[PDB]
């Protein structure tokens, strides 16, 4: 249930964020998917976080290891 | 990107030229947009001209709201003083209908009125704000790092005091602007006395000089002690104090410090990748060179 | 020819208090309001302050205790809400609604019932003579 | 059959069905619940004479409720304030009762104050258009519509028109033509806008049945659990039939009900401002309150009016023997009615001397309403002088901005 | 009905603002009037003669008094009253002074006049339609309670206890003594506090008439004067005394005092009674001389590990599963005694209490000073643990101050326990100066001066000046005091060692819930409100309820202990008596005006009201002790079934109709 | 508290310096106004036995039985009481 930040002035819209998210990865990979709700989409370019309530992101950290050009913090520290 | 007008008092421009254009290219970078203000003047410094005459001040520094209230925007400054004189002008006549009357048929004179329909910021207080450009978006902006380089913070007096005043809150040790000059990867270093005037203030600067010149001095000396390799302000007015006051301090006594004097405003353009060529740093009493070495 | 005539209904632990107060501290004020002292403004029923309107009160004005300072816990919610009521029905009867207030003065305000006594005063002076006194016949 | 059900319903028998106004549902109903001892005895409207002349009743014998069959528009009269005077405010007997709009609301006023045991009352309600007094019914039909009074033998509000059925055949005029002339539904009923008694416990109406069932089924509105156990015990024993709703009937009858909501409203208006602003209307209502020769009639009549003696009977605020009476007797019903008045009528249409009682009172009402935020009649709120709370009190001082009640109160 | 109007002079205080003589004629020409006179001072006995006379030439129905206040002077002419053969409550006033003469005094004349004849017709206006009340008398319980456990506190239930009336004795901590026990040594006799204090902890506690109850709190309280029905909580001490090991089966005991479970629990956690600056176990005592030596077990903080049962052994005394235990006590008086804190300093950040090591407050330098406290006696840093040879003390730290931080208000004991904190430091660390920073040193007390004089003399440095800010070294934690020496003239600079903070008092935490539980009203400062200022400095508005101690204001122990006893003996004069009169403005209900809507129910308060059966019919009943004489439920009866027995509608409307009269 | 008490003032009236004083800080009441109605208290108490313009010559005794001689000054004028 943590917080994670994506610094919209450097990033790029690779959308390697949102296809490595192992949350947004539940709808279609998965059989009898369980919940069908996605931290990360890139609208306009940027990786938006429809998370807004910080209810369902796991602190896994592919979603930082995964950004070619770090620019998504994760906040393992209560928000 | 909000819209601000940009007051731009005396000093910035026609001394430190580097610190507005850092500012415009800056607050651009960031979320920011400040539109020239149409034929402002000087905020009646509220030393200088506010010791010969409370009404002038008020009337000049309401000229000056008119105009950003004809704008139809709210006023972003880079200076402490200008911040004193617009932005509590501002505040007394929003309240005091006397006050309001009076510089009203002063103003009429001019086909001019005072309604007070905007609002003041400082553009620190801006970059603070978590609506408006955070500490998190600074950070996020910044892509030279300026590591390992000691930066001692100076607030000055009249952005923040009297806080029973202002909205800053803690005018004892107050730790916001650390923030800012952590943002930009230099470590914010703590001196003695640090929330200390400069002595420029009041109109003494002019006054009486070795008295500014001593008041400055013990800054100085508490500023070396601690190690700083550069000091931060907010205020033009300080700036010139701690600039040409190194100088004066030089000739007029035996202390020797070469400790650059940057604004805010030009620290964040450094940090955002703009060339001291651009920053006229060239333009300072006290070269930045060693400070420049060390940053880059 | 015509002289204001008001009349006060005043509670006996704040508002009475307070005018005593300022009696003692030598607060001058116009003669012309006369006070009947109940003991919380809880007891004011709406039908005393009609029927001093339909006697032919100019003005009347009912002062008690501040919200939360009431003597007995509570009583003086009971006559906000009655007075409030009052303004609205004085207002649809088209009497005029400001020949009537409650003002809340504490024990210690002598000087703001010198202040009220002084305003009520003035404001029944600008409205002039309550129309029922005519409107009868 | 469950609480929000919205049915078709229509009585098994066939001559219930026929006298029925609709399909006989109201009729079947209370047969069936005095016929299976829910019910001790059942309230209901019979004509005693020409259907002009609306009497209520109390029945204890199943087979005398075919004769209350049928909806008498001239029926401007109010049943909860009898049950109290007479049948002991229900306090050790359980009725069923067929109640209007005003009818329900009277219910919940006396019940909030008391009065009467809505634990015992079973109110089935019926949808209301409007009633119009019978001898200006009468009036009507002799100069406007020229027929014989006498002649008619049925007559509706149907389609915002005024249906009658004579001897010969049927006419019809618009509603809002005949206000207009000086006639019409009553003038409370004009400014009233409680249509669909959701309080009640059952709601019967015409306005959504549709199609096939047009003139021969009841549109039913199930508002309450004991409502649902009513129809679905009357349904089971086979008194009567059920069939749910078509949504679009159910439609239009949001948008009739919505329509009547506005035409009550155009109302309220014209007659709130036709009584005048400031000094004027202080000449009005005094000019007009001149006239009470005392006959109580609109206190005894009134359904907040339950006090054993009336403040307007007391020597300190009423000169006993001084006819010209004060202004002070209809002070003190605006303030003791102003803030819960149901717009019934009542004291309006009983007065000997034709003093707009009704009108002033809802006229103060309304905005005490709007001031308060208390609807009369929905539900058991209690008054809002026998509930003051302290946040709310704090809270109307603290919107005046003020530090006092004077000013900064209304826009 | 034959009313006389008694119209007095006051001493010309009257008489130089209206024409008594005219307002005299007045009256006589008034209806119902059958004699009206004048007198200097009716408040005096040939005033009560007057009217005695009067009433028995006339044979007065009743009397009205032109004259001052009721607030004043209703005792006064009831009793005259009542001496001549009426009723006390045939009696009314017309305040023509505190609100004619006093407010009309100049340039006008007649308007006081006639304002006078006005409020002399009123008054016969309600006299002429008063009749007879009896006030009611209703039985005291012979018990008393005394919420606190202070020094205050004890000597009230000392007090109430040898006057023979049982006392409940209520302490929300495990031990009675409060701040007194937490003192060291006392200004300006330079006592241990303990030990003086210590004797009287044992009287209470061995005192059959106490019912001593720690670690209790309040719930709730309703009644009156007569019976209070009081609910207790008694929290979950978790360790059972003798009796209720006893009574609860176990022959062998509870606690007494071993220390075995606190040798044993592992829990660490920060002792209040010495300010955070000193360990405790989860199951403590906070000294070693509490009262009731009964190891309390935080349950907050305990972990439940059970070495705590097997430490105690035989004596079984822990009970880790306790709760929460409700008791309904009904007693006749209550007396109220809750102390004070110290106001939150860190908020003058000026001062760097929280922000510098070495920034202490005087109730930590008290525990610090102590030779019971965290350290053996031995005043040393906080910072490193080194002895201090400089101690700057900051009087007035919160208070007399207007900025809206402080208290504007003066705390009383802080000049001169800042002056005993100074002896303390120069006598027990050789060769340490003391450093006052004074703004207005306030010795007033008995021997108070003297007090001053020596500590002057022993050498303590007085600064007029009230401190401006403080800075820390940033090395040798020193603090550098900023001010100006005011009466030298010249700003200072003073580097000391320790700096103490002589901080504001505020009332203790739960003081106002505590105050509104039993009806009391608060001061502008904050403080619960007194009677009457001057001649009630004890009892409250709320009949039956005391003040005593800091919790009416800041004092020192010997005015603490005046206070208390003061109000132990206001508390006992009902008790002794047995018997209390309530004024008789109760609410009486006419039943077969009464039409049973109940609505008039919720409008009591003090749920006075209820609905009854009463000849088949449901009407209201009142409970006449319960009633208050407010009037709410009687101004909104609509149907008037309910009468307000000295303001009834009936004559309050007479005193409109009087007024409109002309 | 039901003890029957005996008051004695040397001086013909009751009150002391509070009875001198105009106003009393810090409240600003006037001293004669607030003390008159306890004055009387006084003066009517039954259980009180007011001995004014009255001395104490000697005291013998101890806790239990104090035999205390009052010197009651000639007044010169007679109360109702003692006239009668
Ligand atoms: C004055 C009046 C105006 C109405 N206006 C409308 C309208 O505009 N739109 C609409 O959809 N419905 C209106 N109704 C209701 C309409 O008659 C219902 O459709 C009908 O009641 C359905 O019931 P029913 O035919 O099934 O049973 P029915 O056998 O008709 O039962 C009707 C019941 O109503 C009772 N009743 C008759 N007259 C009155 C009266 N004056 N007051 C109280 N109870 C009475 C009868 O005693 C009987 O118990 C009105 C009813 C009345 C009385
Ligand atoms: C640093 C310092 C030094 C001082 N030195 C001196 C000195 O040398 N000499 C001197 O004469 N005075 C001195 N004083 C003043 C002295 O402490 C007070 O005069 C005295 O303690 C007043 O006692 P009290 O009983 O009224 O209040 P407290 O001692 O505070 O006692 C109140 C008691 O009531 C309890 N309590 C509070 N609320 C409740 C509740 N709701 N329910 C139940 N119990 C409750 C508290 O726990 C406490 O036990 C000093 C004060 C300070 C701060
Ligand atoms: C100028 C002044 C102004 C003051 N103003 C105020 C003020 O505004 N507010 C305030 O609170 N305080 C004020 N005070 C203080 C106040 O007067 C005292 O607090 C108060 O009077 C104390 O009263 P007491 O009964 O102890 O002594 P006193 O009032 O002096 O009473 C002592 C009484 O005992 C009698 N007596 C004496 N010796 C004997 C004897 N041997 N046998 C018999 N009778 C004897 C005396 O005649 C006298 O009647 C003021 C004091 C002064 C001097
Ligand atoms: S940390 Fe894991 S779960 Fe959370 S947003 Fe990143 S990839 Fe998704
Ligand atoms: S992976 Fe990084 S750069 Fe790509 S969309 Fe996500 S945040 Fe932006
Ligand atoms: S008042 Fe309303 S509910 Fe009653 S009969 Fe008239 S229209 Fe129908
Ligand atoms: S019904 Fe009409 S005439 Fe009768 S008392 Fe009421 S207002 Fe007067
Ligand atoms: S005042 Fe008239 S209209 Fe209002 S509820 Fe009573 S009877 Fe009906
Ligand atoms: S007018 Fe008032 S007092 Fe009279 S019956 Fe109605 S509610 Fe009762
Ligand atoms: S009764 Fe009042 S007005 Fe009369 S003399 Fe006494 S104090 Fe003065
Ligand atoms: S071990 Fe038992 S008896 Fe000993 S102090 Fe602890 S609880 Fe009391
Ligand atoms: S149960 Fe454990 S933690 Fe709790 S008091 Fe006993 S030993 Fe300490
Ligand atoms: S007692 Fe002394 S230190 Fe305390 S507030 Fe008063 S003047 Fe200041
Ligand atoms: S006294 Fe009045 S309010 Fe109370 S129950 Fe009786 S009628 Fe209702
Ligand atoms: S007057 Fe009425 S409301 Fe007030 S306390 Fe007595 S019974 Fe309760
Ligand atoms: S005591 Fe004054 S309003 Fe209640």
């Amino acid at each position: 249930a943590f917080a994670v930040h994506v610094n919209m002035e450097r990033c790029t819209g690779c959308n390697n964020c949102v296809v490595a998210c192992p949350v947004n990865a539940l709808e279609l990979n998965t059989v009898n998917p369980s919940s069908t709700d996605k931290i990360y989409k890139v609208i306009n370019g940027d990786a938006v976080i429809l998370d807004v309530k910080h209810e369902l992101c796991a602190g896994c950290g592919i979603c930082v290891d995964a950004c070619p050009y770090d620019v998504i913090q994760l906040s393992g520290q209560p928000p | 990107m909000h819209e601000y007008a940009f007051f731009l008092g005396c000093i910035a421009p026609n001394r430190y030229p580097g610190c507005e254009a850092s500012a415009i290219k800056t607050s651009e970078k960031v979320g920011i947009k400040l539109l020239p203000l149409k034929g402002a003047s000087c905020c009646p410094a509220p030393g200088a001209f506010g010791s010969i005459d409370l009404n002038v001040w008020y009337a000049m520094a309401a000229r000056n709201l008119v105009l950003a209230e004809e704008m139809k925007k709210d006023i972003a400054l880079i200076c402490n003083g200008c911040y004193k004189s617009i932005w509590e002008v501002n505040h007394i006549l929003k309240h005091n209908d006397e006050l309001r009357d009076n510089v009203n048929e002063v103003l009429a004179e001019i086909d001019m009125q005072f309604k007070g329909t905007i609002d003041v910021w400082h553009l620190a207080e801006l970059y603070y704000d978590d609506k408006v450009c955070g500490v998190q978006k600074i950070k996020d902006s910044v892509t030279t790092p300026l590591s390992g380089a000691k930066v001692a913070a100076h607030y000055g007096c009249h952005l923040m005091k009297p806080k029973k005043e202002r909205h800053f809150g803690d005018t004892e040790n107050p730790m916001w602007f650390e923030e800012l000059i952590g943002a930009l990867g230099a470590e914010p270093i703590q001196y003695r006395n640090k929330m200390q005037c400069c002595g420029a203030g009041g109109g003494v600067r002019g006054y009486d000089i070795v008295h500014a010149l001593d008041i400055t001095n013990e800054k100085l000396i508490n500023i070396q002690e601690a190690g700083a390799d550069a000091i931060t302000e907010l205020c033009p007015f300080c700036q010139l104090q701690f600039d040409r006051g190194q100088i004066e301090i030089k000739e007029k006594f035996g202390d020797v410090y070469n400790i650059p004097v940057l604004h805010y405003n030009e620290l964040l353009g450094l940090a955002q990748g703009m060339s001291p060529q651009d920053l006229a740093l060239d333009l300072h009493a006290i070269d930045c060179t060693p400070f420049l070495q060390k940053v880059l | 020819d015509w002289k204001p005539q008001i009349l006060a209904i005043i509670c006996n632990w704040c508002s009475y208090a307070g005018a005593d107060l300022a009696g003692g501290a030598r607060i001058q004020y116009p003669p012309t309001v006369r006070a009947i002292r109940v003991m919380c403004t809880g007891r004011v029923d709406m039908l005393f302050i009609l029927k001093a309107f339909v006697e032919g009160a100019d003005g009347v004005l009912v002062s008690g205790c501040h919200f939360g300072d009431c003597h007995y816990l509570e009583g003086n919610y009971k006559a906000a809400k009655r007075m409030f009521m009052i303004k609205n029905l004085l207002r649809n009867i088209g009497l005029d609604d400001r020949r009537f207030r409650m003002t809340f003065v504490s024990a210690s305000e002598g000087a703001k019932w010198g202040m009220v006594m002084e305003d009520v005063t003035n404001t029944i002076k600008e409205l002039g003579p309550s129309p029922i006194k005519e409107f009868k016949k | 059959a469950a609480k929000g059900d919205m049915l078709y319903a229509w009585a098994k028998d066939a001559e219930i069905q026929k006298k029925g106004e609709c399909g006989g549902a109201v009729t079947a109903l209370l047969k069936h619940a005095l016929e299976t001892k829910m019910v001790d005895a059942v309230v209901a409207i019979k004509k005693g004479k020409d259907l002009y002349d609306a009497v209520p009743t109390v029945i204890t014998n199943p087979e005398d409720i075919i004769q209350t069959a049928g909806s008498l528009h001239c029926g401007t009269l109010l049943i909860p304030k009898l049950i109290k005077k007479y049948l002991n405010g229900a306090k050790d007997m359980k009725l069923a009762v067929t109640c209007k709009g005003c009818d329900a609301m009277a219910f919940y006023e006396l019940a909030k104050r008391n009065q009467i045991n809505l634990d015992n009352i079973i109110m089935i309600g019926v949808n209301c258009g409007g009633s119009v007094s019978p001898v200006t019914a009468r009036k009507m039909i002799s100069n406007k519509f020229g027929v014989d009074p006498d002649t008619v033998h049925k007559e509706e509000i149907d389609k915002g028109q005024f249906i009658i059925e004579y001897e010969g055949g049927h006419k019809g005029i618009k509603i809002d033509e005949l206000e207009e002339e000086g006639y019409g539904r009553r003038s409370n009923c004009r400014r009233c806008k409680m249509k669909i008694p959701r309080q009640a416990d059952i709601a019967a109406g015409n306005w959504g049945v549709i199609g096939d069932k047009a003139g021969k089924a009841t549109f039913l509105e199930i508002c309450s659990e004991k409502g649902a156990n009513l129809v679905n015990s009357a349904q089971s024993k086979g008194a009567l039939e059920i069939s749910p709703a078509d949504p679009k009937g159910i439609d239009i009858r949001a948008k009739v009900e919505k329509a009547m909501f506005n035409l009550g409203d155009e109302w309220r208006h014209r007659d709130f401002e036709g009584m005048g602003k400031g000094k004027d209307r202080l000449k009005l209502m005094m000019s007009e309150s001149s006239k009470c020769i005392k006959c109580y009639a609109c206190v005894e009549a009134c359904p907040i009016c339950y006090c054993i003696e009336c403040s307007t009977k007391k020597p300190w605020y009423i000169a006993p023997g001084v006819l010209p009476t004060s202004f002070m007797f209809h002070l003190i019903r605006f303030a003791h009615v102003s803030d819960s008045c149901i717009n019934c009528g009542q004291c309006e249409e009983l007065c000997p001397m034709e003093i707009p009682n009704a009108l002033f009172m809802h006229s103060q009402q309304v905005e005490i309403e709007k001031m308060f935020g208390h609807i009369p009649g929905q539900d058991m709120t209690p008054p809002i002088h026998a509930f003051v709370e302290e946040k709310a009190e704090r809270a109307r001082l603290d919107a005046t901005g003020t530090d006092s009640i004077y000013t900064n109160i209304f826009t | 009905p034959r009313i006389g109007v008694f119209v007095c002079h006051c001493g010309t205080n009257i008489a130089g603002s209206m024409s008594i003589d005219d307002v005299v004629n007045y009256a006589k020409t008034l209806p119902y009037v059958a004699v009206a006179d004048q007198y200097q001072y009716m408040c005096s006995t040939p005033g009560q003669k007057k009217i005695d006379d009067a009433i028995k030439e006339y044979n007065l129905t009743g009397v009205v008094v032109a004259a001052c206040s009721p607030r004043l002077h209703e005792p006064t002419f009831r009793t005259a009253t009542k001496e001549g053969g009426l009723n006390p409550f045939r009696f009314e006033m017309a305040n023509i002074r505190e609100q004619n003469s006093w407010v009309h005094m100049h340039g006008m004349w007649d308007e006081a006049t006639q304002k006078a004849k006005d409020q002399v017709r009123m008054a016969v206006a309600k006299a002429a339609k008063l009749e007879d009340l009896v006030p009611k008398s209703v039985p005291v319980e012979k018990t008393a309670m005394v919420v606190g456990g202070g020094v205050a506190g004890m000597q009230a239930a000392l007090d109430l206890a040898s006057a023979g009336i049982k006392t409940y004795l209520i302490e929300r901590t495990p031990t009675i003594g409060g701040r007194m026990s937490q003192l060291d040594k006392t200004f300006p006799t330079l006592d241990c506090s303990q030990c003086i204090l210590t004797p009287k902890m044992v009287d209470v506690g061995r005192h059959p008439n106490i019912e001593m109850m720690t670690y209790t709190e309040v719930e709730k309280v309703e009644g009156y004067i007569g019976n209070f029905d009081v609910t207790l909580r008694k929290k979950a001490r978790g360790v059972l005394t003798p009796t209720e090991a006893t009574a609860k089966g176990i022959v062998g005991g509870g606690c007494n005092g071993c220390g075995d479970c606190s040798a044993v629990c592992p829990v660490i956690k920060p002792n209040p009674f010495e300010m955070g600056m000193a360990p405790r176990k989860a199951i403590y005592i906070y000294h070693a001389q509490v009262m009731p030596l009964i190891y309390t077990v935080d349950f907050d903080s305990c972990v439940k590990c059970g070495l705590c049962v097997e430490a105690c052994g035989d004596k079984k005394a822990i009970d880790l599963e306790m709760q929460d235990e409700f008791i309904t006590v009904k007693v006749g008086t209550a007396v109220l005694a809750t102390g004070y804190e110290l106001f939150p300093i860190e908020n003058k950040r000026e001062w760097g209490y929280k922000q510098f090591d070495n920034v202490i407050n005087a109730l930590e330098f008290e525990r610090l000073i102590c030779a019971s406290g965290p350290t053996g006696g031995h005043l040393v840093r906080p910072s490193d643990g080194k002895t201090p040879m400089k101690v700057g003390f900051v009087l007035c730290a919160g208070s007399r101050d207007n900025t809206g931080i402080g208290k504007p208000y003066c705390s009383r004991f802080c000049c001169m326990y800042s002056l005993k904190h100074a002896h303390q430091i120069m006598e027990k660390i050789p060769g340490a100066v003391a450093y006052l920073f004074y703004m207005d040193i306030r010795s007033f007390g008995k021997m108070y001066e003297e007090f001053y004089y020596r500590i002057q003399h022993e050498g303590a440095k007085f600064i007029r000046g009230r401190v401006a800010n403080v800075l820390e070294d940033k090395e040798t934690k020193n603090l550098h005091v900023f001010t100006e020496d005011t009466l030298l003239g010249r700003p200072v600079d003073v580097e000391v060692d320790l700096l103490v903070l002589a901080a504001a008092v505020q009332p203790n935490e739960g003081a106002n819930e505590l105050r509104k539980k039993f009806g009391v009203s608060a001061s502008q400062d904050g403080w619960m409100l007194e009677a009457h200022p001057k001649l009630n400095p004890c009892g409250t508005t709320t009949a039956g309820v005391f003040l005593a101690g800091v919790c009416q204001g800041p004092k020192d122990i010997p005015d603490t202990v005046a206070q208390a006893e003061g109000a132990a003996s206001a508390a006992s004069i009902p008790i002794h008596m047995g018997e209390v009169e309530l004024e008789p403005y109760f609410a009486m209900c006419i039943d077969e005006l009464c039409a049973g809507c109940g609505m008039c129910v919720n409008l009591c308060p003090y749920s006075a009201l209820s609905l009854g059966e009463k000849n088949g019919r449901t009407v209201m009943v009142v409970t006449e002790a319960k009633c208050k004489g407010c009037g709410t439920c009687g101004g909104f009866c609509p149907g008037g079934a309910i009468k307000m027995q000295h303001f009834t509608t009936p004559q309050i409307v007479a005193q409109i109709d009087a007024f409109f009269a002309g």
